[PDB]
């Protein structure tokens, strides 16, 4: 729910390490509170969220890997929200 | 553009309200004295109602001197100054002397003993985060017994934690003016050139469970943010610019609803890290905006995922329906 | 006809799980014992690890024997058979021997002291209202020094409530399968054929602001209702043929989860006077529905009015737009 | 909120002697959180609430009087839900 940044604690929507319980190479299973961020190569990017306890990378839902848990990503905090 | 919505100011909230004309007489002003400043008590009128009380401060919205303000308020540091916390939270002993101006958001308190009502001017309030007036009782029946000298009609407060006692912390203002506090015990987050934040309120940025209902103590909700009451503009003066908001609370099981000011102006920085925690909910349930206090959030997920969705040039609002 | 609509029951919650097809061996079930009745800890296997018990509670819902429950049960008292409370709160001294059974809804305990695991069998659970299983250290190390003689490994719990400390009450079962419990103190609502009740819980109809948060210390919340965990069974074995709910608490600021139980039945009278105050908040926040307690309600007024709105015959609604 | 009756404290949507501020002959002002209901002789009925800190008897909203304060009352408790 927060990340470390210059001695400051600041609210996000990035998994911490002990926020995710399974993953896989195409799907990432986490407590709900958080949305999975990934970076595999001087690229980082977020991970869509359905049924929030689990998420999917692309929409292709339906052998574990450990895909970089990483939180230097901004998304879902801002919604961009679109006229409702 | 940083702005607000909901934002309520009481800056102009009058008209044709001559007929006092100036400060219905008890005018109000910062005096400095040898270095401190602080209310003239000399004029300052006491012994007044609540009624009497209420009157005068409905005309009191553009006499106020802003003169020494600023250099007043150049004590206060804001919330980056401090460092980091960590660990479980332990209730901090304020002891000894306290240099530190009690007006500034983060004052740590000493606990709410007794005190004589002989060196206070204007009433009382504690906050059960709504704020209370406090009353009185006389000395010479209950064995307490003369603190003073023949004084008369002592204040109490004696309270825990509201959950368990009756208020997080109390204010009003001595015989002399000055500005007097006290509260429940703060949070202590280092024992489990800058200084120790001693957590007299919400500090989640530098502490990240460190919430209003287990740390904060005394009418501070957030470094930004205070609950409003008819005599905050008698207490504090410096917070005159404030804009007000309604707040709904929830603490200990009971329902608390007030309203809140902010030291909140069109355009300040409030990219991501200026958020501040606030445990609201929605008064009207409705529409998924949730009128949250400025540069804030609440720890209440949205409807059908979570995650805070908050809007990138208003921060009052908070979005559900992500 | 009295009835609910989001009750999920457990009862049969299996199907072709006859690989084990007795109890996975370690079958459990009540004798008496000179005039007592407790758990069976004789076979009763006692070093399992956490996921061999969830194992374990997986297969048992078929094969309790409901013989002694009934007289066993017998001790237990409604909340009506108490009498009327009145004053502030204040916090009871539970001391000398109790001789009531702890498994009783209405059991106050002692503080949650220090306890040697050299008499627990099983994990032993808090209770910061969601659950959770509490380790231990050893005891050679620290200067906690030989309790008993030669012991290792000792729990430690040392908890104010859970706004400031860790956690209301924890339970667990002592070497001889005795139900052993403590927590943090209950509210005494007199001193500020019948019997004075302690209110270890949320006591809202014989004390109106008897909150579960103020007084509650233990695993129920209600006196018909409780908190569900995979060891239930383990620790209450009467409580079998509850059925169970998903409750949202908003304890301390904080936002908790879980599921509840709940001693209901089909057809029981719950006009108007058999409802019990506890604090939910909305799982969806739409449709106007709140799935809460069965016979209780929640101090979140509708959304457009006021007024607690609840059906005639169906209790685990909680209606707004009212 | 609640009322006393038999040695029990039970729920009710009444409004207390200290939950009423202000009230007349043909409206009451109160706290939000209770209804006002009134008896006058055999006859205890209850009023209509409108922007629920004001509540009228009818609906004619637009001299105090002590309009007996009574909580024999049950309304608004069980809503009679219309379908929505
Ligand atoms: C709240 O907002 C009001 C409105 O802007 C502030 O009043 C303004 O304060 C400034 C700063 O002192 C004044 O500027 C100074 O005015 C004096 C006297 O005119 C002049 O000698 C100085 O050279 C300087 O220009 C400004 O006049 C004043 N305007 C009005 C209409 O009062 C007020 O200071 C704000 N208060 C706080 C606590 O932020
Ligand atoms: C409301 O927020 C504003 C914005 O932070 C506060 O104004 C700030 O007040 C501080 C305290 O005096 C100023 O810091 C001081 O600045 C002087 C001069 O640069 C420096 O010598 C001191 O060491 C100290 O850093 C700060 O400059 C000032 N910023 C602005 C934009 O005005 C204001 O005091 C707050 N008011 C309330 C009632 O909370
Ligand atoms: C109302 O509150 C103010 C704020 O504390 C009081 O002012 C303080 O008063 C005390 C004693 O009256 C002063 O202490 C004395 O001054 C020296 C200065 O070095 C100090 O070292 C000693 O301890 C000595 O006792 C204190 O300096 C003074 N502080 C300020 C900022 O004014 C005021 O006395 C209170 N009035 C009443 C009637 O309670
Ligand atoms: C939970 O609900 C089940 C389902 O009704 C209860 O099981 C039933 O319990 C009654 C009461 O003991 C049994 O009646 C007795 O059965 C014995 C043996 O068959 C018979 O000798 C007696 O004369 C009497 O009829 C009933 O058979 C039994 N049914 C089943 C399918 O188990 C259970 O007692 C309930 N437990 C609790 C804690 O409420
Ligand atoms: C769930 O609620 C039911 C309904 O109250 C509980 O059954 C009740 O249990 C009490 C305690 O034994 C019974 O009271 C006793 O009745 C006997 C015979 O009338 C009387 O001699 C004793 O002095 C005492 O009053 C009560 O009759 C019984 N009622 C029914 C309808 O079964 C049940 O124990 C509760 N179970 C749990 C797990 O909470
Ligand atoms: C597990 O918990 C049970 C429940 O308390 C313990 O049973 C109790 O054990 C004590 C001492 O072992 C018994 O006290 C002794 O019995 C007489 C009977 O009059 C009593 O007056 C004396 O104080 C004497 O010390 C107590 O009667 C007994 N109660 C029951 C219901 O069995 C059990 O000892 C605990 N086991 C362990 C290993 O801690
Ligand atoms: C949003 O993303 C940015 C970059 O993608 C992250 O870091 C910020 O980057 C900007 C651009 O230079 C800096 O001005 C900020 O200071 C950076 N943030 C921090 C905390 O150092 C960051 O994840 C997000 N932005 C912010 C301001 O947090
Ligand atoms: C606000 O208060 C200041 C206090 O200094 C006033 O400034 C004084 O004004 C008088 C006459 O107006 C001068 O004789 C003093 O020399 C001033 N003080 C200083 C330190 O220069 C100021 O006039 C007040 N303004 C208002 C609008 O009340
Ligand atoms: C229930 O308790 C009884 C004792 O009252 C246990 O009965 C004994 O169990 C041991 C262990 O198998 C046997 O060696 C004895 O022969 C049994 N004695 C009698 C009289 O039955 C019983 O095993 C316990 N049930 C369990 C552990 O499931
Ligand atoms: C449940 O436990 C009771 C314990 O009393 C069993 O009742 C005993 O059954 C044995 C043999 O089955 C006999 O000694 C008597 O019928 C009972 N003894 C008593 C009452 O002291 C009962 O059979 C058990 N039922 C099940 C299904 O396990
Ligand atoms: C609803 O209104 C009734 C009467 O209008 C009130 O009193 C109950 O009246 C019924 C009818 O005989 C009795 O059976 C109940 O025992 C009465 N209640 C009590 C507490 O004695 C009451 O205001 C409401 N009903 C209930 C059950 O509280
Ligand atoms: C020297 C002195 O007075 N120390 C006090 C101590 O007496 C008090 O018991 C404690 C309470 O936290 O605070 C400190
Ligand atoms: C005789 C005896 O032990 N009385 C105890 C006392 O020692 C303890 O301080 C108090 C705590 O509330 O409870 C009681």
């Amino acid at each position: 729910e927060w990340r470390n940044t210059s001695g400051l604690y600041v609210l996000t929507n990035d998994c911490s390490n002990s926020s995710i319980v399974y993953e896989a190479d195409d799907v990432i299973l986490h407590t709900p509170g958080c949305v999975p961020c990934v970076q595999d190569d001087n690229t980082s990017t977020c991970w869509t969220p359905v049924t929030p306890t689990v998420a999917v990378r692309y929409v292709g839902a339906t052998r574990p890997r450990r895909h970089q848990t990483v939180q230097t990503c901004n998304c879902s905090l801002y919604p961009g929200h679109v006229s409702g | 553009e940083t702005y607000v919505t909901g934002g309520s100011v009481a800056h102009s909230a009058r008209g044709l309200t001559s007929l006092f004309s100036m400060g219905a007489k008890q005018k109000l002003q910062l005096v400095n004295t040898n270095g401190s400043w602080h209310i003239n008590s000399t004029a300052l009128n006491c012994n007044e109602s609540i009624n009497t009380g209420f009157i005068a401060g409905l005309f009191y919205y553009h006499k106020f001197n802003s003169t020494g303000c600023p250099q007043r308020l150049s004590s206060c540091k804001p919330i980056i100054s401090f460092r980091q916390g960590w660990g479980p939270l332990t209730d901090a002993n304020i002891t000894g002397p306290s240099d530190d101006r009690p007006y500034c958001w983060h004052y740590a308190p000493r606990p709410c003993s007794v005190v004589p009502a002989s060196s206070v001017c204007g009433p009382v309030y504690c906050f059960t985060p709504s704020p209370v007036v406090v009353g009185t009782t006389d000395i010479k029946g209950k064995p307490t017994y003369n603190w003073g000298e023949n004084e008369t009609d002592v204040f109490l407060l004696e309270s825990l934690r509201p959950p368990s006692g009756r208020w997080f912390g109390c204010a009003w203002m001595n015989s002399t003016g000055f500005l007097k506090t006290c509260g429940a015990p703060p949070c202590n987050i280092y024992g489990g050139n800058e200084t120790d934040l001693f957590c007299p309120t919400d500090c989640f940025r530098k502490h990240p469970e460190a919430t209003y209902s287990r740390c904060g103590a005394g009418p501070w909700l957030t470094p930004r943010c205070m609950v409003d009451y008819p005599y905050r503009l008698w207490h504090y003066p410096c917070t005159v610019n404030f804009t007000l908001f309604k707040v709904r609370m929830f603490v200990g099981g009971f329902e608390h609803r007030f309203t809140a000011a902010c030291n909140w102006t069109r355009g300040e920085r409030c990219n991501i890290e200026d958020r501040d925690r606030s445990e609201q909910h929605p008064l009207l349930h409705s529409t998924t905006e949730l009128a949250i206090l400025p540069c804030s959030f609440t720890p209440m997920p949205a409807l059908s995922t979570l995650g805070i969705h908050l809007h990138q040039n208003i921060v009052d609002v908070q979005y559900l329906y992500g």
